[PDB]
């Protein structure tokens, strides 16, 4: 439905005020858990904006 | 002071913290009110995180600052 | 809670289920839709291999996450 997933990424995009959302969006569909998604973001899952 | 940490759920938490006061006594005090043991507790600011042998000063904190609990776990 | 499962077809069926449930009722639900054995539906979450004697809160499983359905054929 994308409807939780969405609300959960909508948090997240909160605690960190330098990550794409379409980014984040994507990673909840791989992920589910906001307490794998934000942890893995500082790991290094999620593609960092980087100047290209 | 007073600052308002947030967490994945939607919380605020009002904790009272100093200057003085240390980024792992922070997270001690946050295990003592929801009972979230220090691994899981990663403390981020702005984007980056906070190392535990600096104070409030260290990352220039001020007053109704907003901290950024990001939930974790390494289980699977 | 509403899950979805992903069959290796790309099939993905959607279950009302709550973190009280066990992973044999799972199938037991599974079975009743799609009429697949239990014995041969081999659910996986992430990685996780669930066992039928389990409930899904072990699991930590929440709302709208994908399960892996694998299907086993020709073994005891």
């Amino acid at each position: 439905s994308n409807s939780q997933l969405n609300a959960m990424a909508h948090q997240i995009q909160e605690m960190f005020p330098q990550v794409p959302y379409h980014l984040v969006l994507q990673d909840l569909q791989l992920t589910r858990s906001v307490e794998i998604t934000t942890d893995n973001i500082l790991e290094g899952r999620i593609q960092v904006p980087f100047p290209t | 002071m007073q600052i308002f940490v947030k967490t994945l759920t939607g919380k605020t938490i009002t904790l009272e913290v100093e200057p003085s006061d240390t980024i792992e006594n922070v997270k001690a005090k946050i295990q003592d009110k929801e009972g979230i043991p220090p691994d899981q507790q990663r403390l981020i600011f702005a984007g980056k995180q906070l190392e535990d042998g600096r104070t409030l000063s260290d990352y220039n904190i001020q007053k109704e600052s907003t901290l950024h609990l990001v939930l974790r776990l390494r289980g699977g």
